[PDB]
């Protein structure tokens, strides 16, 4: 079915983004990167891979903060040059990728207004993959209630606010409860959208989004125990998509200590392995590190089917991991803490 | 295995309620193996002490349980082999947990009955707090020696990529102590070694022919010395890495091979010289911590009984070993015997868990 | 030293109130209660409430704190006597 | 002072590299942390000694219990951020002694 | 009543201590810290340092070691006993005592 028509609109971009997947640091590239001893050597290694010339015409006193900004500049330009060429089905799907970054921008805007800060102070700090198309909210910047109305007009996120949040809630909620209730609605809507693009998109994409929902339920649960969050607040923040939805979420809402979270994970052999693969001892990979490795295993495996949108989400989450990896290696090299340099996550 | 403790008033003396109780809990069916429990007549006093103790003993129970569980786990952590023999070494009054629970003795010498409930509770708190201080000390002694022996073992395990240079390094394979000469050392896979035998001579200038000298070979790999002029070495090592030939330089380091040998012998010997004292100290500390733990149960039972029935005492402290097939019927018989006295119960209720031995 | 408190509570709260007093002052509280000769008017809302007097007896300040915490939990008011 | 500055070097290098280890999982939490300030969890009390008749001022480290950042990284990185807030609280406790 | 610590440093040094629990607004909505972006003029940093040392609520100022070399004039002009100043090291920055003002006051220093 979908193979016949998919290359009519997306087949160029499917080829372009697979071209950009060949443009990643291999395990051998990371094993070359960690050998060297200064940020100038990172420049010489990245000069030899597909990142060539990215750091030419820049300040000779390099900093790890420049490496982070330049890797974001590479990632955003590669994404914009796809979104500008994508037609409506994919273009809506790519906008669902951008919506994750938009949530982390709009929460800064609201936080700024709740602390009387002008939005123009936060514009340079917003993720460029979550950048706004309409600027009337940015230009007005007057009050939290004015911004709420201006978000509903200007921002694609408007529906997620209307499902979960009034302006009065934004005066009373913690900003991290706000971010998570938006991400709940975002995942549930984006998972529904991916199942409306049924077949090879859902069959490669839903395994990732179901893992994002399951990972959130685990990590939100184990982190909530040291906090004022009630059983009901955990239940309200969990995404309903993942394998845990029938009962795992209920048992995690009942949980209050890490042993009960492992007892949920013990029912699913994947999650049993993630917990049993990390004690979080000194020099160990932490529980969240095992989840970041599995998120990458899923996003690699989404490239195994030539006719679907799974590659664009997977490409972005793997380029994000590649930016996380190159920055971490650059930190170990610049700070001389080479002991943990092997804690990057391999990709392909 | 779990035991239940209860307390309730006699009709005029403690015997009379027990005669009906233990009969019903053993003769209606085997609901529990049933007996008296050994709590003596401690010196009673003001509600100010009894109610303070009613909260402090609950905090001390949770602490003392944590300590006796840590003592048992430290004995399990020295018993890294013979793990099942934990139940032969965790003892209180010289006997198994189920036995000293069933055959409890209050220590009238360590905990004199004529002292106040506050004084007895403080003796437990101080004593077991010093056992926790000793567990912090003995952990810092054992866990570092354990980790060092594990790292010495990791330096002996696996292929030439991880096994010790001290097992394979010998003086005749080296050219050293010289102005213009160096020995380098490289690891290669057993398949790739067939290329390496020639290919090392192509990596840099100033390399003499036929100067690869294998120290040893294994199931995966080879390690060799390469003997060459000093100008070759930095290009040689860098181009070895670019071609996945793994540099592992060790220039007959006599101090480092001596350290690996002496520390392998020492950390094994010192881990054994820790193990014996640790098992002895953990036996004494487990005995005292478990004895003191059941003394918190006895104090909680006694304090709550002297509360629930006042100072004109005639209550019997009692012991049950519940059967899992009929534990609901056990609660029903305990309620049927005592519904007139008032999870929560009209009788005094507490428990002891034997799973310290897993 | 001996100690006691006296106060006023809504009559429907009495069964839970006496049970909670016997939970916190474990198995041991002497007390009594009676309905007031008329309901009393609320100073803010003007509603008339069927309040009842109570008296509670104990020893020491440790029990005073437990009985007072439960009085506040049922929104009862204590008075000096 | 010289010894405590060397020890400050150790704890600060540990805490600063631990901040990078947190950023690896949490991403840019720094903007959220910088913007979302209100009241300090850690504060300092001036105290005195009077040895040889001279009043010497010193500080006692004191802690308000309430964590203004309690829910930060709830979804991601909250493991490393919990290590990080401890490491910088340990850095502050040493710095108040150094001060 | 207790005093509060204040911070002048880069985004990571400020963020680190803010998670260490250091952050407080004064009732006038002014913070107890400055994030030194590379674009910040040394005069704005110095004005902040002057405001912090002259404020009554602040009891310690932490200055990242590289900033202490830039603001060095006002930092060495500051000589009060109570409002203590710590020049502190960080991930891309000089050692824990690079021209330290207290070690330069000291007679027994090498």
């Amino acid at each position: 079915f979908p193979e016949l028509y998919f290359n009519v609109d997306n087949g160029y971009l499917e080829g372009l983004v697979r071209g950009l997947k060949a443009g990643v640091l291999s395990q051998a590239d990371y094993l070359n990167l960690v050998q060297c001893e200064t940020l100038e050597d990172l420049k010489l290694h990245l000069q030899s891979t597909d990142y060539g010339n990215f750091l030419a015409n820049e300040a000779s006193p390099l900093t790890v903060s420049v490496i982070d900004d330049k890797l974001k500049e590479k990632m955003v330009v590669e994404f914009r040059h796809m979104r500008n060429h994508a037609y409506e089905p994919l273009a809506s799907f790519l906008d669902f990728i951008t919506y994750s970054y938009m949530i982390d921008n709009v929460i800064l805007l609201i936080t700024g207004t709740l602390h009387q800060r002008s939005i123009a102070e936060l514009v340079p700090k917003c993720h460029p993959l979550g950048s706004f198309e309409q600027m009337e909210a940015v230009n007005i910047a007057q009050t939290p209630a004015e911004l709420y109305n201006a978000i509903l007009v200007d921002t694609p996120l408007a529906a997620f606010f209307q499902d979960c949040i009034s302006e009065q809630d934004l005066d009373e909620m913690n900003i991290e409860i706000i971010r998570n209730t938006l991400y709940k609605a975002y995942l549930e809507s984006f998972y529904k959208f991916c199942t409306l693009l049924g077949g090879t998109t859902a069959d490669a994409m839903c395994p990732i989004l179901e893992f994002e929902a399951d990972r959130r339920a685990f990590i939100i649960t184990i982190n909530s125990f040291g906090t004022e969050l009630s059983k009901e607040d955990r239940a309200k923040l969990f995404p309903h998509c993942g394998r845990l939805y029938p009962e795992g979420l209920a048992q995690l809402a009942r949980a209050d200590d890490y042993e009960q979270v492992k007892n949920v994970a013990d029912y699913y052999p994947e999650y049993k392995l993630l917990f049993e693969g990390a004690g979080s001892n000194p020099g160990d990979k932490t529980l969240e590190d095992r989840f970041f490795e599995h998120e990458v295993k899923l996003n690699k495996l989404a490239f195994l089917n030539q006719f679907h949108f799974g590659v664009f989400y997977a490409f972005v989450k793997l380029k994000e991991q590649e930016c996380r990896n190159i920055v971490w290696i650059a930190e170990c090299i610049a700070q001389r803490h080479r002991a943990k340099i092997d804690n990057y996550i391999p990709i392909f | 295995t779990e035991f239940w403790l209860i307390s309730a008033p006699g009709e005029k003396t403690c015997q009379q309620t027990w005669e009906k109780l233990h009969a019903a809990t053993t003769k209606n069916n085997n609901l529990a193996v049933s007996s008296k429990f050994n709590i003596p007549d401690l010196k009673v006093g003001t509600l100010d002490v009894l109610v303070g103790l009613s909260d402090e003993l609950a905090k001390l129970d949770a602490f003392v349980e944590g300590v006796v569980k840590k003592v048992a786990q430290y004995m399990a952590d020295v018993l890294e082999d013979s793990k099942d023999k934990v139940q032969e070494n965790l003892l209180a009054s010289g006997v198994d947990l189920v036995t000293y629970i069933t055959r409890f003795q209050w220590d009238m010498a360590k905990y004199p009955i004529k002292q106040s409930l506050k004084n007895i509770s403080e003796i437990i708190a101080k004593g077991v707090t010093q056992i926790d201080n000793d567990l912090k000390s003995r952990a810092s002694a054992y866990n570092n020696l354990k980790g060092n022996l594990q790292n010495l073992e990791r330096k002996n395990a696996g292929s030439l990529l991880t096994r010790s240079l001290a097992e394979i390094v010998k003086k005749d394979d080296f050219v050293l102590d010289s102005e213009y000469l160096v020995t380098l050392l490289v690891v290669v896979p057993k398949l790739n070694h067939n290329d390496w035998i020639k290919q090392y001579e192509t990596l840099a200038e100033m390399v003499v022919p036929r100067s690869s000298n294998v120290l040893s070979e294994d199931q995966d790999s080879y390690l060799c010395n390469v003997t060459l002029f000093k100008k070759a070495v930095d290009d040689f090592r860098h181009k070895a890495r670019e071609n996945k030939f793994i540099v592992r330089d060790f220039q007959y380091n006599e101090e480092e091979m001596r350290a690996d040998k002496e520390e392998m012998n020492r950390l094994s010997t010192d881990k054994k010289k820790q193990f014996g004292p640790l098992v002895r100290w953990l036996k004494v500390n487990f005995s005292e911590a478990f004895i003191a733990w059941i003394h918190i149960k006895a104090l909680r039972v006694f304090v709550e009984s002297v509360l629930r029935y006042g100072l004109p005492v005639n209550f019997q402290a009692m012991l049950l070993q519940p059967n899992k097939k009929s534990v609901k019927k056990l609660r029903e018989v305990l309620h049927e015997l005592y519904k007139h006295l008032d999870e929560y119960y009209p009788y005094v209720y507490y428990k002891i868990d034997c799973n310290l031995l897993e | 030293r001996l100690g006691f408190v006296a106060g006023v509570i809504n009559r429907e709260r009495i069964p839970t109130f006496e049970r909670m007093l016997w939970r916190v002052c474990r198995g041991n509280v002497f007390l009594r209660q009676a309905e007031i000769e008329n309901p009393l008017e609320d100073p803010v809302t003007g509603d008339y409430v069927h309040k009842s007097v109570f008296i509670i007896f104990f020893q020491g300040d440790q029990l005073k704190n437990r009985v007072k915490k439960i009085c506040e939990g049922f929104r009862a008011s204590l008075y000096p006597c | 002072i010289i010894e405590t500055k060397m020890l400050m070097g150790e704890v600060m290098r540990e805490a600063a590299f631990s901040l990078a280890e947190a950023k690896f999982t949490a991403g840019d939490f720094s903007t959220t942390v910088i913007q979302n300030v209100n009241k300090a969890q850690v504060k300092i009390r001036a105290k005195k000694d009077n040895v040889a008749g001279v009043t010497l001022p010193v500080f006692e480290h004191y802690h308000e219990g309430t964590d203004s950042y309690e829910l930060t990284g709830l979804a991601r990185g909250g493991e490393q951020l919990a290590k990080l807030k401890r490491n910088y609280a340990k850095a502050v406790e040493l710095l108040v002694e150094l001060a | 009543r207790g005093k509060l610590i204040a911070v002048i440093g880069d985004e990571d040094t400020v963020t680190g201590f803010l998670l260490g629990g250091i952050g407080e607004l004064n009732k006038n909505r002014h913070p107890n810290f400055l994030v030194v972006e590379k674009d910040t003029t040394i005069n704005e940093i110095e004005d902040t340092f002057r405001q912090f040392l002259n404020r009554d609520d602040i009891g310690i100022i932490l200055i990242n070691q590289y900033i202490a070399e830039m603001v060095r004039h006002a930092l060495d002009a500051h000589q009060r006993s109570i409002p203590a100043v710590l020049e502190i090291p960080s991930k891309e920055h000089p050692y824990d005592a690079a021209k330290d003002s207290i070690l330069r006051r000291a007679k027994g220093m090498f």
